[PDB]
């Protein structure tokens, strides 16, 4: 209690951290500096003033949380903005930038010149990660520094730091689904180091989220500004119910212990209910039932595996908001017993499932306003062989028609790690064959 | 912040340099001898784009007024926007404009040469945030041609380490019958490939077909179309140095103007509009952008890749607007053009796009294209040549000012090597 | 009868020579008179990896310039005189001390190997392949240089004879 320091890089990352922290202090009331003038208020964290008083305090006031960005703006809106008092300058860091969409520049070229400032950072926070339980990162993944930066360091954490908690937090369209032809090749090479390297990441589907913003929450303009907004909406709905109120408060090492049951990171899709437009012009406010049918709505559930197929494994859906027993047994029941569901033959229970007994507080005019009840979803499908075969075609297809790969070694990495890589993702592409058709 | 240097090469690089010159100070609030009309944010950050603020809020320019003769300084230090500073930043120095590319390329150009260097081996030391250099060129005569490939050999030598980006106009591309003229001129294209790294070539006739149609005027002054140019450029530059997420740098921007190794050509098109510069209605909106890109006429340098493919893009914008509106219309546009863009990448698609205006403009973009297929300009240079090769009476002059036959033949294989390098990016 | 069996041995030696010689010197020869396959591989690489940055230190050292200073061979190549002074170090006139340096050090390490290096790069593999057989025909042309010695010394004795 409460939560644990919270790392953030990427261009939504940081964002998905700062639209969060407006709903922490939207839900506080927190002032920008003092002093808060309630007894005593919560949202970051339990106690409120000398501000932030989140957990870390006292100082200029010590930071739960660090932002890693380039941009001066963003320093302005927190310096002469709210959250003055809730960071330090300190650890406000801005920098400069050089772009690639590249493993090896952000690994190696960039990587190896920018590091140790930041490493001098991150060995800090692991010596001082207050709350406790371990690294939670947003990402990132798709980049230059996303996909190679993140190679060097997650290795470097899963090294120096095995017995600690890492959760990996990324926004990726699906395997193969996005336009361009060469664009999984500097991260098939993450996949593959992460492929053994990793344990935890949740995944948000980017062309998902797009499509779900312009036609189901029907917005005029999606922009990456309103996505930030959007899916730190979407993770605060599982961080800020979880974390230690009125709540089943479910302590993130003993759901991974239900995420990973089995050797490999076995990820989750993830997607959120109320993303559309009744919801947000103000709707009902809906049963324990009716809000899992709101999460069921069209395109609000993925069609990567066909709509109701692919070898359910599991879904673990986790039910924000004061809730009655009874319904929360018929919303998980009757999906499974409708059995529509296509679920693998060595186990088709689903008993996986989260409830958590807090209204929303926050003050209506975003995409998240007050509330009685919600819902956070995940699916867990057996037959992923898709994934891992489409990034195996998707890397070739640009190839069986022209050479390519030079490019990346011009870059400083070796030639034949790509070929062993699509290699592997087709080699597992048969082992998840294995385990979508199951016993 | 970026402080670019600009080298203006001839009197063509100078026209274009200056036009864009009165734009870019005013959109960043430098105002003519030097003073202050700003208060938004690029006319504070961003500002010291080509600039310095020093002495009581004036502004010492960081590309310096540097010309060679007296009355050309007159029209630059009369400004408007380049009266700006006391007398540190006025150069100039010599004269040019000479013909026959031999002694241009050797004896009449080596002491133009010298007369640059120094100058710029003095700059070029003492800017410490120097992102790279803005380049612009002129074909001019013996100096133009001849002295201009000179020049950059002794350039690229001296700097291989700096980020050079070359604005080339043209006359219409090899466009008219030449004499002997072909063996020399590819020998100066060959001086071209083998000391350039990021080039862009600009049509003149394209832009007074665009002046006689889009922009409503029958008199193409060049003067004229050189600002439109540049202050669509002012939307171009600072675009990128404004925040938003497409807005890329370095690393990525080099490899998506080359896909494959050899020095590319870069052609910029046009792009929102029915006019600039005529009417009270000249279009702004997204269906009105991917018009002119998707479409042939407006972009420059008459040698047409387009038939044999459409090959790779970027367009620029400015303005509010609604990104899935952008990709959706981009959906469509695309569906258009295809496989055929290269058949080994379906499509080919790339964007950067900012929130806020440029000046008056509510939405503006530009739009580049590349080169394949374009073999046809090389042909032609071949056969204009066969007249005046078989009855030649003329090669003589570049030969006894410095030439010899062996650089003729070695760059006549060179333009047949691209005649294959195109032919091949056909394939 | 003594100079007509002059005669056929100098004729046995030149016959050892001819079964390395055709295939080494079409290697040689392929790069001296720079073919556009070959210019273009050597054209590449904006950033070598690891081995292979240990491989143009080693081309720099044949360069003059000791190691790989990028700057400096981002100017020379793109000039007419790279290729020049580099064949200069091709054949027998590849120095002695070179040929050591490279053999007792650089072909008595892994990290500058046909294995690592072709690994590393597609491009960078077959150069180490090429320069490795021209570095051994270089070697050739100096300890295999006593059977050419010995061609030509049964040349000159045998013209010696001719007129005593």
């Amino acid at each position: 209690m409460r939560e644990c320091i919270s790392i953030h890089v990427g261009q939504a990352g940081v964002q998905i951290g700062n639209a969060c922290w407006e709903l922490y202090c939207l839900e506080h009331g927190i002032q920008p500096d003092g002093q808060m003038p309630s007894d005593k208020t919560i949202g970051g964290g339990d106690d409120s003033f000398n501000t932030f008083f989140s957990e870390t305090g006292a100082g200029k006031h010590v930071p739960r949380a660090v932002f890693v960005d380039l941009e001066p703006t963003v320093i302005d809106e927190v310096r002469t903005g709210t959250y003055r008092q809730l960071f330090h300058p300190e650890q406000l860091i801005t920098g400069k930038e050089d772009a690639a969409n590249n493993y090896a520049r952000g690994h190696y070229t960039i990587g190896k010149e920018i590091i140790d400032l930041v490493l001098d950072r991150i060995r800090k926070l692991a010596d001082q990660c207050t709350g406790l339980q371990g690294f939670s990162v947003f990402h990132s993944f798709g980049g230059g520094t996303g996909s190679g930066f993140t190679s060097l360091l997650m290795e470097r954490l899963s090294v120096d730091y095995g017995k600690k908690s890492k959760l990996e937090f990324s926004i990726y369209p699906a395997p193969q689904v996005s336009t361009a032809v060469v664009e999984p090749y500097n991260s098939i090479l993450t996949t593959h180091t992460t492929l053994e390297h990793s344990d935890c990441a949740f995944m948000v589907d980017n062309e998902a989220i797009y499509d779900i913003c312009r036609r189901n929450l029907d917005i005029e303009r999606p922009t990456y500004t309103n996505l930030n907004r959007l899916i730190g909406q979407i993770v605060s709905s599982i961080t800020a119910s979880l974390r230690f109120d009125g709540a089943l408060n479910v302590d993130l090492t003993e759901f991974q212990t239900n995420l990973v049951p089995y050797p490999r990171g076995h990820f989750p899709l993830a997607t959120y209910a109320p993303v559309i437009s009744a919801e947000k012009a103000y709707h009902e406010q809906l049963s324990v039932a009716e809000i899992t049918n709101a999460c069921f709505e069209p395109a609000n559930q993925m069609v990567k595996c066909d709509p109701r197929h692919g070898k359910y494994m599991a879904c673990c859906l986790l039910y924000r908001g004061d809730v009655v027993p009874k319904d929360v047994n018929a919303a998980i029941a009757t999906i499974k017993t409708k059995r529509t569901i296509q679920f693998v033959d060595w186990c088709p229970t689903g008993f996986k499932v989260g409830i958590n007994y807090e209204p929303p507080t926050v003050v209506p005019g975003g995409d998240l306003a007050k509330v009685q009840r919600a819902v956070c979803m995940l699916s867990n499908t057996t037959a992923i062989a898709e994934a891992w075969a489409r990034l195996d075609h998707k890397f070739d297809l640009m190839y069986a028609k022209r050479a390519f790969v030079h490019w990346y070694v011009g870059e400083g990495m070796e030639e034949g790690e790509f070929s062993e890589a699509r290699e592997d993702m087709a080699a597992l592409e048969k082992d998840y064959e294995e385990v979508g058709v199951d016993s | 912040m970026r402080e670019i240097v600009h080298i203006q090469a001839g009197q063509c690089g100078n026209q274009i340099g200056a036009k864009f010159w009165e734009v870019i100070s005013d959109e960043h609030g430098i105002d003519p001898t030097g003073s202050y009309h700003g208060d938004s944010d690029l006319q504070l950050e961003r500002i010291n784009v080509y600039y310095n603020e020093a002495a009581g809020n004036k502004y010492v320019p960081r590309a310096i007024l540097v010309d060679l003769e007296p009355g050309t300084m007159d029209s630059v230090r009369s400004g408007p926007f380049g009266q700006i500073f006391r007398p540190d930043n006025f150069v100039f120095g010599q004269s040019g404009a000479g013909n026959n590319w031999a002694k241009g390329h050797y004896t009449e150009g080596a002491e133009l040469v010298d007369s640059v260097l120094d100058v710029v081996r003095k700059e070029s030391e003492s800017c410490d945030c120097l992102q790279g250099f803005q380049l612009t060129h002129s074909l001019g005569g013996g100096t133009g041609s001849g002295m201009g490939t000179l020049l950059i050999s002794k350039i690229r030598e001296e700097y291989p380490d700096r980020i050079m980006n070359t604005f080339s106009v043209v006359p219409s591309p090899k466009v008219s019958d030449t004499v002997v003229e072909p063996y020399n001129a590819t020998l100066s294209v060959h001086q071209l490939v083998e000391n350039t790294d990021e080039t862009y070539c600009i049509d003149n006739e394209a832009l007074y077909d665009i002046c006689f149609r889009t922009l409503k005027l029958t008199t193409p002054t060049y003067g004229d179309l050189n600002h439109l140019v540049s202050a669509t450029m002012s939307g171009v530059t600072t675009c990128l140095r404004f925040p938003g997420q497409l807005n890329a740098d370095l690393r990525k921007l080099a490899v998506n103007m080359v896909p494959f190794p050899r020095l590319h050509f870069f052609m910029p098109g046009f792009a929102p509009l029915t006019s600039r510069g005529s009417q009270q209605y000249r279009a702004l909106t997204v269906p009105e952008l991917t018009q002119q890109m998707f479409d042939a006429k407006n972009m420059m340098a008459a040698c047409d890749p387009r038939h044999g493919r459409y090959l790779t893009v970027a367009a620029v914008f400015r303005g509010r607007m609604s990104m899935k509106e952008v990709d959706e219309q981009m959906l469509n546009v695309q569906n258009k053009n295809s496989s055929y863009f290269v058949e080994w990448i379906p499509n080919n698609v790339k964007t950067a796009v900012c929130d806020i205006p440029p000046r008056g403009l509510k939405m503006s973009a530009t739009f580049i294209g590349n080169s394949t297929a374009i073999q046809e300009l090389f042909k032609r240079i071949s056969e204009q040549f066969t007249a005046m090769f078989r009855r030649k009476a003329f090669l003589h002059w570049y030969t006894g000012e410095g030439m010899d036959e062996m650089e003729f033949t070695e760059a006549e294989s060179n333009m047949n090597d691209l005649v294959s390098e195109y032919q091949q990016y056909q394939d | 009868k003594q100079q007509e069996v002059i005669a056929d041995k100098q004729m046995s030696v030149k016959e050892d020579l001819d079964k390395v010689e055709p295939a080494v010197i079409e290697a040689q020869n392929a790069v001296k008179s720079i073919k556009k396959q070959h210019l273009v591989e050597v054209r590449s690489m904006a950033n070598p990896p690891a081995a292979v940055k240990l491989a143009l230190e080693s081309i720099c050292l044949l360069l003059g310039e000791s190691t790989t200073d990028w700057k400096q061979i981002r100017s020379i190549i793109m000039r007419e005189n790279f290729i020049p002074t580099i064949v200069n170090f091709s054949a027998e006139e590849i120095s002695d001390a070179i040929r050591e340096k490279m053999k007792k050090n650089y072909m008595s390490n892994p990290s500058y190997n046909y294995e690592i290096v072709n690994r590393a790069s597609l491009a960078c593999g077959p150069m180490v392949k090429w320069a490795i057989a021209q570095l051994n025909y270089a070697d050739m042309l100096k300890r295999v240089e006593p059977l050419r010695n010995e061609l030509q010394k049964l040349e000159d004795d045998a013209k010696d004879n001719q007129q005593k």
